[PDB]
RNA sequence: GUCAGAAUCCAUGCUGGAUAUGCAGUGUUAUUCACCGCCUCCUUUGUUUCAUGCAAUGAUACAGGCCUCUGGCCUGCUUCUCAUCAAAGCCCUGGGCGAGAAUCUCAAUUUCUAACAUUGGAGGUGAUACAUCCAUUGCAGACGACU
RNA sequence: AAAAGUUACCACAGGGAUAACUGGCUUGUGGCAGCCAAGCGUUCAUAGCGACGUUGCUUUUUGAUCCUUCGAUGUCGGCUCUUCCUAUCAUUGAGACGCAGAAGUCUCAAAGUGUCGGAUUGUUCACCCGCCAAUAGGGAACGUGAGCUGGGUUUAGACCGUCGUGAGACAGGUUAGUUUUACCCUACUGAUGACUUGAUACUGCGACAGUAAUCCAACUUAGUACGAGAGGAACAGUUGGGU
RNA sequence: GUAAGCAGAACUGGCGAUGAGGGAUGCUCCUAACGCUUGGUUAAGGUGCCAAAAUGCUCGCUCAUCAGAUACCAUAAAAGGUGUUGGUUCAUAU
């Protein structure tokens, strides 16, 4: 997690904001990608 | 006076009249493992017995549910609960013979040993036909079992590996039995005789 | 309470009855229904000249004595099955809106759309063994078609449980579909 | 005056475990359907 | 004998799981006399709710089933295997050889089973690591804890 | 025995042998539900009702009682907070009608969710103004004072009225009057933490326990269905709002 | 007295002053009254398990989407049922 900006975005919903332009608060994510690396088997037993 | 263990298929079987029997074996010392707990079944119809675990689910202690009765889903941990229940068991007499008791839900191990059946506790036997009965394992996948089709499918697994094992046995239980023909003509004509007299 | 009870059970020419254990297949021309009856204490056989199918109870208390005539009316109801179906004929009802009714077939499924001036729309999937015809020539009809009865009469009452009316008085509003009459196609 | 007046009636003879206490608040493993309005790339002009 | 069916019920999803003194998989396993494993062979002790053949693997049905199936069987593990000839001993690849065993004086548990842990030895193969305090951090924080 | 009052300025020995709270037995009284059918209901005992009778249930009213407590269980009401019951006011799915539609009345499964803002009174109750889907009734020591508050009741000051020759009295009114202690055990809420076929590290499995969503409005559907006319729905779809 | 685990009497027996076995649990119900004990036999009450002894034998009835289950005792009624099992008495097999 970063941190959040407000961006703008063009509503297309009959709605009275139906093509009207709307601020929307939103998120930053940072996402550096992620190496693969190993893999797991699983059974299905009646325990789990 | 007793065998070192004995595995009942509980199939078939009524689960008030299975445990009675099975919680007094535990208190002479018997050592007991039950298998295919999820077909053992019950008197009633299955909307009666529902509504009498439903009933069951209601309890709880009030101050702090976490300490109160707890409601255990499994077939193989309702048989245990009505075992316990037909027993001492605060006192340490009681708790030995639970520890005897194994029970299970057919895994590996004892599909290879033989299992037995009580006989007075016994569905065929005892329910008068008609009066409906409830199978165990559909009493508890109504609340909340989820474990019902890989205990449909490990059993109808192990039914194959089993008939192979059999037509093995049944081949050479035929093979000893021509060799037997054979040898009780060679030894002599009088221990013949003396065999069937009895039985052999 | 009473010894012996038996009744027994007409075959006809064009079928074939396969009685082993208490299930009971039944083949004829058309198609062929199996059925089981491992509830019933009884024991079914049939004969040496063999159209004819003999049924039995020792000891039937009086509750499970009328269990041997429903037997007989359960698989009266598999031989004229299997030679001459059972069409089940609905017709469709209503004042004003005109109801608009849609068929897949082959699969079969019927959509309900305009039931009582209505924009909710009502697809009946049908049971495995039966179809439905939309009846030519003949205004505003369903013909059920199919060898079981329990499965086309299933089948038939699950489209007048689905156009059903609600919030309002049932005998002024008889905007509905029903069964007009129960028959066979061949005869 | 930061506080619950009663937390309980006399019976139960037992505090119960609905009432509201003081102690931890956050760090607790916590959504669903949160829409997605851009994927980026560092590789300018985003 | 079935079918549809609810703001219901049980799941699912969500929270915990030091709420089962629950269970699985995988990494690395002590600077080279220095302890430490694993697998056999054989001895010191000490645990067992409980050694004396403490034995036996289709899968179903019950107004039907099973097959060695043109026949035969069911009416109970009430059976079927196992149990010999010298010692709970000694010799020959698992079966088989021989030998005056008693005065253990009229009975005294028929002291040796089983796996589990442990003391010290033989031979075969192996291994040369981490955690806590400490300082730092602030996604955390009454102090511990946590990152 | 030869013998009047008063004490709220009070005192002492005792009493649960004996009152004023809860709890217990009882249920007349209160509250709730059945059975019979004279009539009401244009006509028709039973859609909805139900006289004259009669059978129960309840412990949310009030008595009756004196078992417990007088080397003290802190006596009303409100605020706060939780849970439980159903004899259901609303919301869900049905059934009946003297149900055309709309609106209702009656009944069944239903306690999953919800039941509000104010004026006057210490009030519990009550009665109004308004909103709302609806503003249902109750229990938990007449829930809840080491949780508060102290308006009321119930000490000592004082006033009025009635009663008393007086001191004084009043289930008559009136104003002023101290609300103590947790650091113990458990409970509840959070925090570390020894040990178990070795140590230590990472990824997991999920028995069991808790649970969460719930109501309304507008637009179209439609001035359509239905109706002699006035009036006047619903499902699917779209968009919002409350808690 | 509406009634009360309410108040007041008559006859006998208990509890109080009293344990033991049974009624799960109970001062007053049942059996039965007690010196320390070995063996035998019963009482009340019980014999699926907790729990010593019957999953004993034999003949009926009952299926409960709130079955029922042991005196005092821990509640149930009026009124119904084409649910089922028998009986009584009329009328043509019902």
């Amino acid at each position: 997690k970063a941190g959040m900006t407000h961006v703008v975005r063009e509503l297309d919903k009959g709605s009275k904001l139906h093509k009207k332009e709307i601020v929307e608060a939103v998120t930053v994510v940072d996402t550096p990608p992620m190496v693969c690396v190993g893999v797991v088997g699983y059974i299905e037993t009646p325990r789990g | 006076t007793f065998k070192k263990v004995v595995v009942i298929d509980c199939q078939g079987h009524l689960l008030g009249r299975l445990a009675s029997v099975v919680a007094k074996e535990l208190l002479k010392g018997q050592q007991i493992i039950c298998v295919r707990c999820e077909d053992i079944n019950i008197s009633g119809s299955l909307h009666r017995n529902r509504l009498k675990y439903q009933r069951f689910l209601r309890l709880r202690m009030n101050s702090n549910p976490r300490r109160g009765p707890y409601h255990l889903r499994a077939p193989s941990r309702i048989l245990w609960r009505t075992i316990r229940g037909m027993l001492r068991h605060k006192v340490e007499r009681g708790q030995k013979a639970l520890a005897r008791l194994q029970v299970y839900e057919v895994p590996t191990m004892v599909e290879r040993k033989k299992r037995m059946v009580v006989p007075s506790a016994l569905r065929i036997v005892r329910l008068k036909p008609k009066r409906n009965f409830c199978r165990l394992g559909d009493l508890s996948s109504q609340v909340g079992w989820s474990h019902g089709d890989l205990v449909a499918r490990l059993e109808e697994k192990r039914k194959t590996r089993s008939s192979a094992y059999y037509q093995k046995k049944k081949e050479r239980t035929k093979m000893q039995t021509e060799a037997k023909q054979f040898a009780q003509t060679t030894l002599p004509k009088d221990q013949v005789a003396f065999l069937q007299q009895y039985g052999h | 309470k009473s010894v012996y009870a038996c009744e027994t059970i007409t075959i006809p020419a064009g079928v074939t009855v396969d009685v082993k254990s208490r299930v009971v297949t039944v083949k004829g021309k058309y198609g062929e229904i199996t059925r089981a009856f491992r509830h019933l204490p009884v024991d079914i056989q049939k004969t040496k000249s063999g159209n004819r199918l003999k049924v039995e109870m020792w000891y039937g208390t009086c509750t499970d004595l009328s269990c041997i005539r429903t037997l007989c009316s359960h698989i009266k109801n598999m031989f004229t099955g299997v030679m001459k179906k059972f069409q089940y004929k609905m017709r469709f009802v209503y004042a004003h809106f005109p109801i608009n009714v849609n068929i897949s077939g082959n699969g079969t499924v019927v959509e309900i759309r305009n039931f009582l001036g209505e924009k909710r729309v009502r697809i009946v999937k049908m049971l495995p063994g039966v179809k439905c015809e939309k009846a030519t020539n003949v205004k505003d009809e369903i013909a059920l078609t199919g060898t079981d009865v329990e499965l086309v009469s299933r089948s038939a009452a699950l489209i007048h449980q689905s156009t059903l009316v609600r919030r309002k008085d049932i005998r002024k509003f008889l905007d509905g579909i029903y069964v007009s009459e129960t028959s066979t196609v061949e005869q | 005056l930061r506080k619950i007046a009663c937390i309980g009636a006399w019976h139960p003879a037992r505090v119960q475990f609905q009432v509201p206490r003081h102690g931890q608040k956050g760090y607790f493993h916590r959504e669903m359907n949160k829409k997605v309005y851009r994927v980026g790339n560092g590789a300018p002009r985003n």
